[PDB]
């Protein structure tokens, strides 16, 4: 399927968007910008 | 003279109904404008169409 | 959308589906659940927005319908020119979000290299035809020079062609708006192209998305 | 640690 997720841009310096398939892959990866930004954003 | 052109859809991909004169016809009749370009046989409504052609 | 097929009942849960009168007027990308991203050329008083949608025939049990509460075409748009034909449309409640209804990441970097792109939409087919079903069709991004030498003076740095050259696989009426995906982003939206539908000739070109990214962020949080 | 892992769409993608 195709999830809107967030995970840390170490880039941008800052949580940003991407597609997940709603199954496997790793822990940057966060159903809201908040959440994503309280786990990696300082 | 503007209502004897034939209906322009034009380059945009959108999905207008509008209303042109057709000269076989002679009365107006709907088309599919694609919302820029085109020319001004090219009516939003078929009582403005048949006012001016 | 010319020589393409059916897409899968799963794979395109971002597109919205623009409604005047009862009828199809244009595609638009769901970017956030409030926000449908379309083409400005596609401006009209009292829109509706179906989300969900599959098959335009059947009412299907996942769809959503919202009327638009806020039509914001970029300032900057010449419809003269095709400059900047891009427009946000917030919708009358956040989106409920499923398997079927999900916003599409928006491409940040004009720089991104993927060049394997699709296009979607429910416009008209290599037939003629409106069809029920929306179509899918891969296309790959062209060059800005090829673009410039396609359309000369016409390309501006806030339009992005692409096509097939096998195919000619490309949007036509009723697709304006929608999505043109790369690397599961937004990469532009359905704008113009060659008269008739079909880039075998010559791309279709569309609202290059990066360049919006502030814009965008500005419009939602206001 | 995890904040530097690259996105990753899956295999359900």
């Amino acid at each position: 399927a195709l999830f809107f997720r967030w995970y840390f841009d170490v880039t941008e310096g800052k949580c940003a968007p991407f597609v997940y398939g709603g199954c496997g892959g790793n822990r940057n990866n966060f159903d809201t910008e908040e959440y994503c930004m309280a786990v990696c954003g300082s | 003279e503007v209502c004897s052109e034939q209906a322009e859809t034009g380059p945009c991909r959108a999905l207008f109904f509008r209303w042109y004169f057709d000269v076989t016809e002679g009365k107006c009749a709907p088309f599919v404008y694609g919302g820029c370009g085109g020319n001004r046989n090219n009516f939003d409504t078929e009582e403005y169409c048949m006012a001016v052609c | 959308l010319v020589h393409g097929g059916p897409c899968d009942k799963t794979s395109h849960p971002y597109q919205a589906a623009l409604y005047t009168s009862g009828h199809l007027l244009c595609g638009g990308v769901l970017i956030h659940p409030l926000w449908v991203l379309t083409a400005a050329h596609c401006k009209k008083p009292n829109l509706q927005v179906f989300l969900g949608k599959h098959n335009l025939g059947q009412q299907e049990s996942s769809q959503e319908q919202s009327s638009v509460v806020r039509a914001v075409i970029h300032p900057d748009y010449d419809a003269a020119s095709h400059d900047q034909d891009i427009m946000l449309l917030r919708l009358a409640r956040p989106a409920k979000l499923s398997e079927l209804i999900q916003p599409l990441p928006l491409e940040r970097d004009c720089s991104a290299q993927t060049t394997s792109c699709h296009i979607l939409g429910w416009g008209k087919t290599a037939d003629g035809d409106f069809p029920d079903t929306i179509q899918c069709a891969y296309i790959h991004l062209v060059s800005r020079e090829e673009c410039e030498h396609a359309y000369p003076g016409q390309i501006t740095q806030n339009m992005l062609c692409a096509g097939d050259e096998k195919y000619g696989k490309d949007s036509c009426q009723g697709d304006s708006g929608g999505p043109l995906v790369c690397g599961d982003h937004l990469r532009g939206l359905v704008s113009w192209g060659n008269i008739p539908c079909g880039s075998k000739e010559k791309p279709g070109v569309y609202t290059n998305v990066c360049r919006y990214t502030n814009w965008i962020q500005k419009t939602i949080q206001a | 640690e995890v904040c530097s892992e690259q996105a990753e769409t899956g295999p359900c993608r």
